[PDB]
């Protein structure tokens, strides 16, 4: 019971220690692409980068590396495609694996600067009238319309192949209120914005991954993507005791690494599970008491 | 740059 194990570990205060277990039972696989000299200004950090067995290789002859790890979850069934945020020179890049991998959900958890520095690239056009063409990729890029909330902003944008004028639909779910490193102002602000992201079908199967990026692309990515898939289990199973959280964040560690950046992060990977459990189990009231909770409207 |  996630509850018990929950409650024995904040009594005990050893949330540094059940997560430094984690880091020393992650899997360390070898990321020979990556380091490449080549691809050194693809990679916004250094200690950040994709295993070469579960990379996103780019459908292009010249060089085929992004930083972005294809984790797939074969008993869930659910695929997810998480990145770096984009640098100013790989934008082209990150928009030509969106459509080689037939993604329909972009789901960005930081801003383009937070803390007095550059965390991203601005990589998606602000006003409908001024669109991005990346030129590298033969990509256009339009914004087509906006739901602007109090901490997130669904916005919906156009993508064209300019090669083979193929247009595309593709959404993008910006929360703006979780800080690196930090954690959700609440489990209902979090759930809601997840949901959001779920009844938009995005997460379908018959589409592409969805695209998860942050900064780096394991902290707050991690946590959005090991409380989907926790949810998804226990749907599945119909069996909620036998959804080990532990377990699951060390599998998703196979495809990339650093998933989760901070023990908080893992105890409020616990919080969102556990109050999520409610809709699973059935509870239709707990749809809307997030969405009040949540404060979206402002 | 280093992310941690």
């Amino acid at each position: 019971e996630m509850e018990k194990e929950f409650e024995q570990i904040d009594k005990s205060g050893s949330w540094a220690a059940i997560y430094q277990d984690i880091r020393h039972e992650a899997s360390d696989f070898p990321c020979r692409v990556a380091k490449l000299p080549k691809n050194k200004n693809r990679n916004r950090y250094r200690d950040v980068s994709p295993f070469d067995h579960s990379r996103i290789k780019l459908h292009q002859e010249d060089n085929d590396y992004i930083n972005a790890s294809l984790i797939k979850m074969e008993e869930a069934q659910r695929s997810y495609i998480l990145t770096q945020g984009p640098l100013p020179n790989t934008c082209g890049h990150f928009w030509e694996m969106v459509w080689e991998q037939k993604s329909r959900g972009v789901v960005m958890l930081n801003r383009v600067m937070e803390k007095g520095s550059l965390k991203c690239a601005q990589y998606w056009p602000q006003k409908e009238e001024k669109e991005m063409i990346f030129e590298d990729t033969n990509l256009k890029l339009t914004l087509i319309s906006e739901d602007i909330k109090s901490y997130y902003t669904v916005r919906q944008l156009e993508l064209e192949n300019l090669t083979t004028q193929e247009t595309r639909e593709i959404l993008h779910f910006h929360y703006t209120t979780w800080p690196a490193f930090g954690v959700p102002e609440s489990p209902a602000s979090f759930l809601n914005f997840l949901f959001k992201v779920r009844e938009s079908g995005s997460l379908s199967p018959e589409h592409g991954p969805v695209v998860v990026h942050a900064s780096a692309g394991i902290g707050r990515s991690g946590t959005f993507c090991l409380a989907d898939t926790c949810l998804l289990l226990m749907d599945k199973r119909k069996d909620p005791s036998s959804v080990d959280i532990k377990k699951v964040l060390l599998e998703m560690r196979k495809f990339r690494m650093g998933l989760i950046a901070t023990a908080d992060q893992l105890r409020f990977s616990y919080l969102a599970v556990i109050e999520g459990a409610k809709f699973i189990m059935g509870d239709s009231s707990v749809q809307d008491q997030w969405k009040e909770l949540s404060h979206e409207d402002l | 740059e280093y992310y941690r």
